[PDB]
RNA sequence: GGGUGAUUAGCUCAGCUGGGAGAGCACCUCCCUACAAGGAGGGGGUCGGCGGUUCGAUCCCGUCAUCACCCACCA
RNA sequence: GGGGGCCUGACUGCGAGGCCUGCAAGCCGAGCAGGGGCGAAAGCCGGGCCUAGUGAACCGGUGGUCCCGUGUGGAAGGGC
RNA sequence: GGUGUUGGCUCUUGGUCGCGCCUGCGUAGGAUAGGUGGGAGCCUGUGAACCCCCGCCUCCGGGUGGGGGGGAGGCGCCGG
């Protein structure tokens, strides 16, 4: 019986590979226990359209970065903040790093989608690693005075 | 010593289980064999029957375009006007029933039968059991058929072939001779099976096909695919 | 009874006997006998509860067809017997 | 008909996947004992006939014949 | 009736006329052609000196046959 | 008995048909010569013979093979 499973039981294969099984193996086991589906022409091109989505979805969410990767890196970021002259008075936070784009460069980027475990307290034209998607690592240029 | 190391030779350059095309393939079979100063055909093929079922003994004769080559001596045996009309070639200096003890103790160097079943009462007594299964007994369908023997000792120069299929299908085309061009090794497998496809055994549940191979006295082996 | 999408049932069609021949003649022996389908119960879930089907082995998956059809179907209302009836 | 099987002395019987037919009982006699135990000699066979392979058949193979078992095909 | 020789006429295609008799049968049979046996020829040979030694029809096997053979060509089955 | 109801996991066993492999034992005759048909060369200097291990069968006689530095000859003709 041609049926596809969704939990990789290392006896009939990994998820995705349809397999012919004895009907009883499917009648009194899989589908009741939520292991497989009767892959009909309806339930074929059903989920076949699904794999026609996510496998193609990574494009309006993937290349959308590259249309900004080799663009965003071609810029600086300046955060004028009164401070000491070898260590900042206070700090600069990723949460606050984002709106620095809004008060100068007018771009909306996500906070916690940014590699910065701790805040920076000393100056220097430093460069960070922003993430718009865990696939296209972009390095971000910043500076404080 | 053991088994030899050249046997692990020519076969690596033959591709055993394949095709070849048989006919036009014999032309490089010529450089396959490379035996001594000769070559044979060796067809064999084992029947799909049983040694018994009454007595499907089977005998016959073959044609063969050119012929054999060397000698079988023949010698033969009769009494009267028999060898009289048969001594231009294969037979010579026979004598009579005062010589057969040269079979006993005189001249030991004999082969080929012809002759005529005219004095069987004595050879069926003296050589009636202790000679035959080598490939003898005057017999009929074996070069011993009355006055018709007149067209036989020159038919040696044509064909022999004893249809002794026995327990093992057997049969064996032995006329190649290598240096007899390759033509004498190319245009006769068909005319061989044409006489082999003759008085076959009758009533058998199976096939009349096996192996065939076509090999020399010491040539390669491993199948061929028999058809044409 | 027979019931179920098979719409199958029992038939009385005759069972007979003939001692062989054909190269001579063939005998006779008759009687009337009953033929039955191969109906068996069929368990299935459908979200809530189970429900049995005295269906024949011809049209077993038709239920699994029917079930796999009843996706976006208002299936509940606390009505298990009524569900089977509503199964198309 | 289809297939499994036998059959050897007078008898109940071996022979071994091929190579001079044999062990018991019965029959004749000789022994030690008078009987019957028990030994030694000899006779006894168409391996059911007929054939084919085999150098060579009790055995390999194929019909007959007298059985025995099982499944019909007889208008 | 007892011996010997040569043979296959215990042929094929017909077959007038008749015995018996309800039907079906059964029985004898001269005559011709094809071809043959015997005998020098006349001639005889279509089983046996005779009267008993047998089985309608239905069904089916085997061998031949200018036959029929389903839209047509083979084939399958049938028919003589 | 077979099959659908009837599903997962596993151990083993018989046979059929090919392949790669182990054998083939009266005397005589080196000797343990399955059969048939050819067959005089065959192997060998990319490797033989006198020398160590092992396996299988075995008729104690050996038949068959993967192994060792050694490196020029050994079986077949024929006889019997
Ligand atoms: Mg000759
Ligand atoms: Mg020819
Ligand atoms: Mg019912
Ligand atoms: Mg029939
Ligand atoms: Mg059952």
């Amino acid at each position: 019986m041609k049926v596809i499973l969704l939990e990789p039981l290392e006896n009939l294969g990994d998820v995705g590979q349809v397999v012919d099984v004895k009907p009883g193996y499917a009648r009194n086991y899989l589908l009741p226990r939520g292991l497989a589906v009767l892959a009909t022409e309806s339930n074929l091109k059903a989920l076949e359209a699904r794999i026609r989505a996510q496998a193609k979805r990574l494009a309006e969410r993937k290349a959308e970065a590259e249309r900004l990767k080799e663009i965003l890196e071609n810029l600086t970021l300046t955060i004028p903040v009164r401070a000491g002259e070898t260590k900042i008075y206070g700090s600069v936070t990723a949460k606050d790093i984002a709106e620095a784009l809004s008060r100068q460069h007018g771009i909306t980027i996500d906070p916690k989608r940014l590699a910065l475990e701790k805040p920076i307290k000393e100056l220097g034209e430093y460069v960070l690693t922003y993430k718009p998607h865990p696939e296209v690592p972009i390095q971000l240029k910043v500076s404080v005075v | 010593p053991k088994h030899g190391k050249r046997y692990r030779a020519l076969l690596e350059k033959v591709d055993p289980n394949k095709v070849y095309t048989i006919d036009e393939a014999a032309r490089l079979v010529k450089e396959l064999a490379t035996a001594k100063f000769d070559e044979t055909v060796e067809v064999h093929a084992k029947l799909g029957i049983d040694p018994r079922r009454s007595d499907q003994n089977v005998r016959g004769t073959v044609s063969l375009p050119h012929g054999l080559g060397k000698q079988v001596r023949v010698l033969a045996i009769a009494k009267g006007e028999k060898i009289k009309e048969a001594e231009e070639a294969g037979a010579d200096y026979v004598g009579g029933e005062e010589i057969i003890q040269k079979i006993l103790d005189g001249w030991m160097d004999f082969d080929a039968v012809v002759a005529t079943p005219d004095v069987m009462g004595a050879v069926g007594s003296k050589l009636g059991r202790i000679l035959g299964p080598r490939g003898l007994l005057p017999n009929p369908k074996a070069g011993t058929v009355g006055f018709n023997i007149g067209e036989i000792i020159r038919e040696i120069k044509a064909g022999r072939i004893e249809f002794r299929n026995d327990k093992t299908g057997a049969i064996h085309a032995p006329v190649g001779k290598a240096s007899f061009p390759p033509e004498k090794l190319a245009d006769n497998i068909r005319a061989f099976i044409r006489a082999l496809e003759a008085h076959k055994p009758e009533g058998a549940k199976g096939t009349f096909l096996r192996s065939v191979y076509v090999t020399t006295t010491m040539g390669p082996s491993v199948r061929i695919n028999p058809h044409s | 009874s027979g019931k179920r999408p098979i719409v199958a049932n029992s038939i009385q069609r005759r069972g007979k006997a003939k001692r062989e021949g054909g190269v001579g003649k063939k005998t006779t022996g008759i009687s009337k006998r009953r033929q039955y389908p191969n109906l068996q119960k069929v368990r299935v879930r459908v979200a809530g509860q189970e429900i049995t089907f005295r269906v024949a082995a011809s049209h077993i998956p038709k239920v699994y067809e029917l079930v796999e059809r009843a996706k976006g179907l208002r299936l509940e209302g606390l009505s298990p017997k009524e569900i089977k009836k509503e199964l198309l």
